[PDB]
Order: C-alpha cells, then structure tokens, then sequence
C-alpha cells in the first residue's frame, strides 16, 4: 500500500497472507469462511508451494495470533487469461478450518444486484495488504488500509494503456500518491454498508504505483459471485 | 388543526397521528419505499418481489422476526471489524 495507515487491531481482520517456500508472502487474499481464501488467479503462478497466513498484523515478529493453514483445493477460475488478467480471481479450500478471533474474521459477500446498485455507487471502498509502501520502495511488514476512491468506467478505460474488461474497475486517485502496489496482488477490496464490510474487489494490476494519470485495477466481484459460491458448494472431498 | 396530510389525524400547535404507511410530522411522507431509498429500511440486503421490499442477510445472520434487522449467530459474523 502507498499511502493510506496501518491497520489498528481488529480493522482488516479477513485479510489473508499467500507465502511461498520460504515463508515469505508474495500475494494477498480475503478470508470468504473457515474454509475458503478469495484471491486472484495470476498469484497462483507466482510460487511453486504457497500456504496461507491469517492473523497475520506484522511479518517481522512472530507476534502470535498468527495461524498458517495448507491449501487443499486451489480453484482457478478457468477463463482466466494471461495476456488481459480477465477473469483474474480464485478460490483456495483450506485443510484445516480458520479460527476466527481477534484479527481474524470473514468479509461478506454481497448479493449481486444489490451490491451492483448500494456498493458499487458509493464513493470510496478500502484495500489493504503487506505490498511495497512506495512503488521504487520496499514491501510493508505491517499491514496496510488505504480508502480508494471509485473511478467511473469511461475515465478507467481511458486512462488506461490496456484492456479494461467489464470483469474489472479502476479505484485510486489521479495524482495523488496513494495507491496498491506490488505485493498487495490477490488482496481486499471492500465497501463498507452500515457498519458492515462486503467484498467488492480484488486487486490484480496497475501501471506502476501511484503513478499520475493511473489507477488500480480491480476485479470485479460482483461479476464472480456466482462463481463464487459455486466453489464454495462443493465443500470437502466426496 | 388543516395541518395533518394523508388523512392523518390532528390534534391540537398541533400533533398529527398518521395512518399505517405514513409518517413525518404531518404524515406526508411514505415509509412504504423500495430499495433505491434508504436501502428499503434493510439493515443489509435489499431486493424487490412485487412493488415489495424483501431484505436479506449475509452468511451467519438471520433476519429478524421484523423482517428488516440482520441478527448475527456469533461473535465473528462477517463484515464486522473484531471488537476482541
Ligand atoms: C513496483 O511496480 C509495481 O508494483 C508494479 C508495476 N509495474 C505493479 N504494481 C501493481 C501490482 C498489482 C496491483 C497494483 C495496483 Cl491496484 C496498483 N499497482 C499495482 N504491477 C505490475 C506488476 C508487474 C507486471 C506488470 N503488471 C501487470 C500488467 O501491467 N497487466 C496489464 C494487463 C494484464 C496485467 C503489473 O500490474
Ligand atoms: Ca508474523
Ligand atoms: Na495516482
């Protein structure tokens, strides 16, 4: 994250950490329930072995609270394309259930009509992750929130030099220095409705960091939800 | 006491005792509305069945008997910061 504030105890509490073979966290992720990670699909070819931390508020001390589950299932979504991120989200099913505590908590997922109408028509929505702090930086041991502004479509496409997909939408500031960055991939991005925080994003990709002119570019949950839910019918092995 | 609207009732300043479905000081506002305004009254989902608002909940709620409300089943419902 570039910009924004650490996150204070209990404020991100379905953030998720993807770390590879050692031990080291690469992507983020949204805690669906005790068994399911939402994160994006191009993450998943960025570690040959990756596990998955929750409760995680700073890397460097083993603060405890901190828990570290194996993935069981990794579900990708099959459009999933290389070249444009469209379709850029998957499902990880856990070996083991997450406790929920302090820190530790699921984000929800909304309906998609409603969400289409009463989250994606606010003004702003957070992200969060452990990514670099400046885009020439270096990645964040603590974790980090920063309120995101949405951008209306014609502006994102235009003041893209790539693809926006309707399975994407941009948030961020024009030249202000606050955006996600490299290690945020894969991570949160949730609109809060009364007190209550539903996933509406996920991050996937950007020209840079906080550069003038760009915007993060997020997948579209509300397109996924179906799929979505899916996944996550299928529950454990047969 | 002609204040009161809608066929409210006005007793006399003055108070007005709205029928079902109205309210506001003089009764000149509808409560009846759809989800495009105050979220239907719904503390979470809003959805529409007939000129009818319906709310719903997310995983780990309930709806209240009111029909309106979202009652968590825990002490982690999601979408809620950890308080401990
Ligand atoms: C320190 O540099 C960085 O952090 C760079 C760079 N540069 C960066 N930041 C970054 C990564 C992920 C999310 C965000 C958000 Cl949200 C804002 N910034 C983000 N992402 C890069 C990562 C390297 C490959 C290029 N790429 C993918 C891409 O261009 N496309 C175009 C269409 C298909 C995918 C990128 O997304
Ligand atoms: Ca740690
Ligand atoms: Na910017």
């Amino acid at each position: 994250i570039v910009g924004g504030q650490e996150c204070k105890d209990g404020e991100c509490p379905w953030q998720a950490l993807l770390i590879n073979e050692e031990n080291e966290g690469f992507c983020g992720g949204t805690i669906l329930s005790e068994f399911y990670i939402l994160t994006a699909a191009h993450c998943l070819y960025q570690a040959k072995r990756f596990k998955v931390r929750v409760g995680d508020r700073n890397t460097e001390q083993e603060e405890g609270g901190e828990a570290v589950h194996e993935v069981e299932v990794v579900i990708k979504h099959n459009r999933f394309t290389k070249e444009t991120y469209d379709f850029d989200i998957a499902v990880l099913r856990l070996k083991t259930p997450i406790t929920f505590r302090m820190n530790v908590a699921p984000a929800c997922l909304p309906e998609r009509d409603w969400a289409e109408s009463t989250l994606m028509t606010q003004k702003t929505g957070i992200v969060s992750g452990f990514g670099r702090t400046h885009e020439k930086g270096r990645q964040s041991t603590r974790l980090k929130m920063l309120e995101v502004p949405y951008v209306d479509r014609n502006s994102c496409k235009l003041s893209s030099s790539f693809i926006i997909t309707q399975n994407m939408f941009c948030a961020g500031y024009d030249t202000k220095q606050e955006d996600a960055c490299q290690g945020d991939s894969g991570g949160p991005h949730v609109t809060r409705f009364k007190d209550t925080y539903f996933v509406t994003g996920i991050v996937s990709w950007g020209e840079g960091c906080a550069r003038k002119g760009k915007y993060g570019i997020y997948t579209k949950v509300t397109a996924f939800l179906k799929w979505i839910d899916r996944s996550m019918k299928t529950r454990g092995l047969p | 006491c002609s204040p009161c609207q809608n066929q409210g009732k006005c007793k006399d300043e003055y108070t007005c005792t709205c029928l079902e479905g109205f309210e506001g000081k003089n009764c000149e506002l509808f409560t009846r509305k759809l989800c495009s305004l105050d979220n239907g009254d719904c503390d979470q989902f809003c959805h529409e069945e007939q000129n009818s608002v319906v709310c719903s909940c997310a995983r780990g709620y309930t709806l209240a008997d009111n029909g309106k409300a979202c009652i968590p089943t825990g002490p982690y419902p999601c979408g809620k910061q950890t308080l401990e």
